[PDB]
RNA sequence: AAGACCCUUUUGAGCUUGACUCCAGCCCGGGCCUGUGGGGCGGGGCCGCCCCGCUCACCCGGUCGCGCGGGGACCCGCCCGGGCGGGGAGUUCGGCUGGGGCGGCGCG
RNA sequence: CGCGCCGCGGCGAGCCCGAGGGCCCCGCGGCGGAGCGAGCGCGAGACGCCCCGGGCCCGCCGCGCCCCUGCGGGCGUGC
RNA sequence: CGGCCCGAGGCGGCGGGGGCGACGGGCGGAACUUAAGCAUAUCAGUACGCCCCGGAGGAGAAACCAACCGGGAUUCCCCG
């Protein structure tokens, strides 16, 4: 989720912020972009159970 | 140390000393094939060396061709019998 | 639980305990254990003597159960006897009826001599003995035996 | 006894004048033939029976010729880029042997048959010749015979492509057991994955 | 015959002493005592643990 | 227009070469491929070289195989060994310093 | 996920829902219990509310003296 | 002129070829990255490219381990 599209930074010199952008110029691949990935995606390897003697 | 030190090793039980473990007809097949083929060139060279009494040279040559000391000794013991004259 | 942790008491503080002059950057010292002989030598020498170099013979494959060797002291021999018969063995100390303890049955090989034994004769069967273990047992009137 | 013991004894020494003459004639003729050729009957009948040939309808034998020497990488202008450990071009060795490459070539030529086994028939400075035993699995004399109709099972397609013949097994290392062979089974990839897995148990 | 009446048989193993034999022959002999051959009872778990 | 000049970063890239460490390619030697004969030289008490016939391996021409040749056990190929090798590959090109550099060395 | 330290719960010379088998029942290792020595190997009681220090014991390195089964045992001295 | 040997064209019956974002088998095979630089090392016997089956596949009944008062084909799980 968030990483199926193609996006790369435009660099400095075009008067825009440096995040990755889709062809056309739309923001992507940031947690602060609409349609980007989570900063730290949830994962099923969280330890769900606990031990008791 | 490859064994565990304890006196009285083999004290409780009684071990089994199993039975430890030719073919003249195979010998006979060998005799016929030798009859119709002969020997190999390196074997002929070894025979000439043995006839000239250069035993250590024969061993060196056999080691160089065979790559194994026991097998080279067995080979020149085989060839001495046909090299004696 | 996320709701009892230090990190959330830092909301509204910009930097989160990492400093304004220094800051939080990726790897300001390098990754892992690198630098132990150059720019971390003070740490490595203060806390880890004998971390660098070589020492002694090497074995290309160790036999774990050849080198295994359990041991028991003589202050433990009388606790292998169950609790309900020690009183009797102690009362009727006998040269003709003496308790026999076999320690390989309990999984020990050598017998060392820490401690002391009660004043009562006893046979002890092991696979090897230490000098003062023998001394103390033969001093209380016991006998050391070798077992297969 | 029979005759194949004499034939085996005879083939166990090739330096002799008789066999030298016969080998010379065979290599001249194979040099005049093509690279993959059908054979009427096996050239070594005793070796063929040792490896599983039976003179029945459904068994065929082909002669495959392969070239000798080492390996050269496909790199344009002889340039490998990258790290210096990876720069070599010439002087390399193939991972499978020439026997296995022979079986693979004939399997690619004849994809509706089943490769069984193979054996050596000649060489010179430029070429080695093997013979490959192949079986047609839809012949009734093959299907109805319990000795060989294992290979009518469809899990026996392109065995030489999956490395399951004798020479392919030797390349994979399976002629060995014990110490020195504990990472080779069931395969190298399988042992690596098993040894490198993280197993996150519930009651961890 | 043993395989038929339900006994694992390992012709690759060799005994190392006579006590091995005595212990295992007691086990075989007792099992052959306790087997019946044809509301019957199906034993559970490992046989003679 | 997050200076392009200037400096710093244990951030690059194009180019060069007597930087460091290498690779193709080419040259050279023995061996196998690889037959069948004749000779000379030297050594040690069988060994090492060198030469030159033949044709049958192997190789090259001519021809619509229309009435024919040339080479030859050498060459090629393969294995191992030595040399040449910015044509090409990867990488490096200290520090302090009244900015850097030339200079100097309170760098032990 | 791994490492260090601190707090709390259970049990304690012991401790423990491995895997598996019949929110319940049964369930091996392992870790702790003895250390030191490159290794052959040898192997700890003597004191003390607690802490700190002193003394003495075990191993590694060295050396008097006596002896039995002996380049092995005993008994001592030293950093 | 027939046999055997080595080949050629045609005819009949039968089989092959292509397809899949997983699992499985066989080959070829990086660099970023880490080492606070960088050549061995690492990343990784991974990405990716080619070939090949199946419902699983591969492996498999010792030219094994051991050093014991010994076990006994293959696979998988716990443990170090
Ligand atoms: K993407
Ligand atoms: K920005
Ligand atoms: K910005
Ligand atoms: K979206
Ligand atoms: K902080
Ligand atoms: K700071
Ligand atoms: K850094
Ligand atoms: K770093
Ligand atoms: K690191
Ligand atoms: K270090
Ligand atoms: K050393
Ligand atoms: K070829
Ligand atoms: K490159
Ligand atoms: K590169
Ligand atoms: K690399
Ligand atoms: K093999
Ligand atoms: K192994
Ligand atoms: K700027
Ligand atoms: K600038
Ligand atoms: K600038
Ligand atoms: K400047
Ligand atoms: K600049
Ligand atoms: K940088
Ligand atoms: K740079
Ligand atoms: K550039
Ligand atoms: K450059
Ligand atoms: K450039
Ligand atoms: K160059
Ligand atoms: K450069
Ligand atoms: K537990
Ligand atoms: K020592
Ligand atoms: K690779
Ligand atoms: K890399
Ligand atoms: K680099
Ligand atoms: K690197
Ligand atoms: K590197
Ligand atoms: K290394
Ligand atoms: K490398
Ligand atoms: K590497
Ligand atoms: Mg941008
Ligand atoms: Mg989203
Ligand atoms: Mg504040
Ligand atoms: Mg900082
Ligand atoms: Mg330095
Ligand atoms: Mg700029
Ligand atoms: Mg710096
Ligand atoms: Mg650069
Ligand atoms: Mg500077
Ligand atoms: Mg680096
Ligand atoms: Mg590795
Ligand atoms: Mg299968």
């Amino acid at each position: 989720a968030g990483v199926q599209c193609t996006a790369h930074s435009w660099g400095p010199g075009r008067a825009v912020a440096r995040l990755p952008r889709k062809h056309g110029g739309i923001g992507a691949y940031a947690n602060f972009a609409r349609g980007g990935h989570m900063a730290h995606p949830t994962t099923v390897i969280r330890r769900w159970c606990r031990k008791v003697n | 140390p490859g064994k565990v030190f304890n006196l009285k090793k083999g004290g409780a039980v009684v071990r089994i000393v199993r039975k430890k473990e030719t073919k003249p007809h195979q010998e006979f097949v060998k005799s016929i094939i030798q009859e119709c083929t002969g020997m190999a060139p390196y074997e002929m060279h070894i025979i000439e060396l043995l006839r000239m009494n250069k035993d250590r040279h024969a061993l060196r040559y056999a080691k160089k061709r065979l790559g194994n000391i026991k097998r080279a000794k067995a080979k020149r013991d085989q060839l001495s019998v046909y090299a004696r004259n | 639980p996320t709701r009892i942790r230090k990190s959330r008491k830092r909301r509204g503080h910009r930097q989160m305990g990492y400093g304004r002059v220094g800051g939080h950057r990726k790897h300001p010292s390098g990754r892992g254990k690198a630098g132990g002989l150059q720019h971390k030598r003070t740490s490595f020498d203060k806390y880890h003597p004998g971390y660098f170099g070589k020492l002694g013979m090497r074995n290309y494959h160790v036999r774990r159960n050849i080198e295994y060797n359990p041991t028991i002291n003589i202050d433990k021999i009388w606790s292998l006897i169950p609790e309900e018969q020690r009183d009797g063995f102690l009362q009727r100390k006998s040269t003709t009826e003496a308790p026999v303890v076999d320690v390989t049955r309990f999984g020990f090989f050598k017998v060392l001599g820490r401690g002391s034994l009660p004043q009562c004769p006893i046979i002890i069967k092991a696979r090897y003995f230490s000098s003062d273990a023998e001394k103390k047992l033969r001093e209380v009137g016991g006998v050391p035996l070798l077992v297969p | 006894m029979g005759a194949y013991k004499y034939v085996q004894e005879l083939w166990r020494k090739k330096q002799s004048e008789a066999l030298h003459y016969l080998f010379r004639l065979r290599t001249w003729e194979y040099r005049q033939l093509n690279a993959i050729k059908r054979c009427s009957h096996p050239t070594r009948p005793e070796k063929a029976r040792r490896l599983g040939y039976k003179a029945k309808r459904g068994y065929v034998v082909y002669r495959v010729r392969v070239r000798r020497g080492g390996r050269k990488r496909q790199c344009v202008h002889g340039i490998s880029y990258g790290k210096p450990r990876n720069i070599g071009i010439v002087g390399l060795k193939p991972s499978r042997s020439l026997r296995a490459l022979a079986e693979q070539k004939v399997g690619r030529r004849l994809p509706s048959l089943r490769v069984l086994n193979s054996y050596w028939v000649a060489q010179d400075g430029s070429y080695k010749w093997y013979e490959v035993i192949l079986i047609d699995p839809f012949h009734p004399w093959i299907r109805n015979d319990p000795k060989i109709n294992w290979i009518c099972n469809p899990v026996m397609k392109r065995r030489e492509c999956r490395g399951l013949t004798s020479a392919g097994r030797k390349a994979r290392g399976l002629h060995n057991k014990g110490i020195g062979a504990m990472k080779l089974r069931p395969s190298k990839r399988a042992a690596w994955k098993r040894n490198h897995t993280r197993s996150l148990r519930r009651y961890r | 015959k043993a395989r038929q009446i339900g006994i694992a048989v390992d012709p690759r193993r060799k005994n190392k002493s006579e006590e091995s034999v005595a212990r295992n022959v007691a086990r075989l002999k007792e099992y052959l005592s306790k087997v019946t051959i044809f509301q019957a009872i199906q034993h559970q778990g490992v046989v003679m643990p």
